[PDB]
């Protein structure tokens, strides 16, 4: 039942938005760096998060804007982060993590939005509008759509059913990436 | 994926967000159900499809429809499901009669509760149980489908919607504004569906929130604070309105079916349709009601 959960109390997280926003950003960097070192439509749908130009809003500040204009609860940014986890990570026969795919900063910016709106759409019986958010991200609502389906397509073969363990694994998988 | 992978066939139905066609896998020769979701670049990807997709790679049970694949073509998302021959409405319509024999009912309800018990075991609420969303096939299997309104419970969620569950199948406490329903909501639906199967007729054919409550109380009596003290908490609850005692359920039903409604059946039905959310049987304990005795060891 989902490798990235193999080793977490099936019981098993009281975190604040700052704590939440922290881990996400964290995981990104780690993934960006650790990357260096199963079908076509999958990769096909992944070409999207890759913007050629340089993200006008610094990655960190960029999320600051969104939490302001959207003011989410910690949950959002946690789930958001697991998608990244589940998208890129997986354990091996010895419960040792491994890299599924290579994550680049050229793809990071759009991947951020994808995970968050997608995340909220998993959580809330009511989210912001498609243009309220398409706005918050300086994104064409046509791309926004393409970036929901892109992510969704890429991770759908993983267990995305939201639950406290998956919520927990966000922060934990972070630790297991560092050292000490 | 791969669009060319499936040959589209006859329309099998539609709902609010999707259109379903029979489909044929060109390779394996096996038939499927092609749930097509419109993807207008202006409105966005429907939360329903997202919930449906996530909640299906994890909810695997013989009484829950299987999702096989998810294809993304031009402005369209196709969720490929296992193919079922009917839904409960059509099936009953195709017999139009129109209520079912009591061994069929017991057998379909049993399977409803089995699939349901699994959802709840996994902290998942269906929130849209109604005959159109219960698929039946030739072997006679019944499977919950249409998990678009589904939601995981136990977790901190901010936004609210007491506007879930198609009206005829929505619980009184919800109608009155309860934003803290758990599994009791699905159970009420099962109670309605059970009635409908027995008589062939919907139990509470309301045309609006208020007419729905009126219909419920006409039969279940008005809310009785002695039996449901927390009722006073609900925003659309009104104490002043005129009392109204429950009717004898066996009597409101028996007319519409030639089959004799015994004690277990009626009891079992009262357990599902309890006005007080907390008093309604759980799926698990419904499964063990004596009415299902012949199904056991
Ligand atoms: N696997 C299947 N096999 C055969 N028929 C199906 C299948 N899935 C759906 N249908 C039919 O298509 C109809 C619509 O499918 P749903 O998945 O219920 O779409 P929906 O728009 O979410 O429905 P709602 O929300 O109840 S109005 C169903 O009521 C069934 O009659
Ligand atoms: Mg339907």
């Amino acid at each position: 039942e989902n490798p990235l959960l193999h080793g977490i109390p099936v019981d098993v997280p009281h975190i604040s938005v700052d704590e939440a926003l922290a881990n996400f950003k964290e995981t990104i960097e780690l993934l960006l760096k650790l990357s260096g070192n199963n079908t076509r439509v999958e990769k096909k749908e992944y070409s999207n998060f890759y913007m050629k130009s340089k993200p006008t809003l610094s990655s960190a500040d960029f999320l600051k804007r969104i939490q302001d204009k959207c003011e989410y609860q910690p949950t959002v940014y946690l789930v958001a982060t697991f998608l990244i986890d589940t998208l890129f990570l997986t354990r091996d026969g010895n419960n040792i993590l491994q890299l599924k795919l290579n994550l680049q900063e050229k793809e990071v910016h759009r991947m951020i939005i994808a995970a968050v709106r997608l995340s909220t759409k998993l959580l809330e019986d009511f989210v912001h509008s498609h243009e309220y958010f398409s706005k918050v991200c300086g994104i064409s609502k046509r791309l926004l759509t393409k970036l929901e389906v892109s992510l969704l397509i890429c991770v759908c073969n993983t267990k995305l059913m939201v639950s406290n363990r998956k919520l927990a694994a966000s922060k934990l998988l972070l630790n297991e990436l560092r050292s000490f | 994926s791969s669009s060319s992978q499936f040959k589209q066939l006859e329309k099998l139905g539609n709902g609010t967000y999707a259109t379903v066609y029979k489909g044929l896998n060109k390779t394996t020769g096996v038939y499927v159900a092609l749930k097509e979701v419109k993807l207008d670049s202006e409105e966005g990807t429907p939360s329903t499809a997202i919930r449906e997709i996530s909640l299906m790679k994890e909810l695997k049970h013989e009484n829950i429809v299987r999702l096989y694949d998810v294809i993304h073509t031009e402005n369209k998302l196709t969720l490929v499901f296992e193919f079922m021959d009917n839904d409960l409405k059509k099936y009953m319509d195709s017999r139009t009669p129109r209520g079912l024999e009591l061994n069929l009912v017991k057998y379909f309800q049993w399977q409803l509760l089995q699939g349901l018990a699994f959802c709840h075991e996994n902290k998942i609420l269906h929130r849209d149980l109604k005959p159109q969303n219960l698929l039946i096939n030739k072997r006679g299997q019944l499977k919950l489908g249409d998990f678009g309104l589904a939601r995981a419970f136990g977790i901190p969620v901010n936004t609210f919607s007491s506007e879930v569950v198609t009206l005829w199948y929505r619980a009184p406490d919800v109608l009155m504004g309860s934003r803290t329903y758990s599994t009791s909501i699905d159970i009420w639906s099962c109670g309605c569906i059970l009635a409908e199967m027995i008589t062939g007729k919907p139990l509470f054919p309301g045309t609006n929130d208020e007419e729905q409550l009126k219909l419920i109380f006409d039969i279940m009596g008005t809310p009785n604070e002695s039996l449901w003290p927390s009722v006073t908490k609900l925003p659309k609850y009104n104490p002043n309105i005129q009392q109204r005692p429950p009717r004898d359920l066996r009597q409101v039903l028996q007319p519409h079916t030639k089959e004799p409604l015994d004690g277990n059946l009626m009891d079992f039905l009262h357990g599902l349709l309890q006005l007080n959310p907390d008093m309604r049987l759980s799926a698990k304990q419904a499964l063990h009601h004596p009415w299902f005795a012949e199904y056991y060891h």
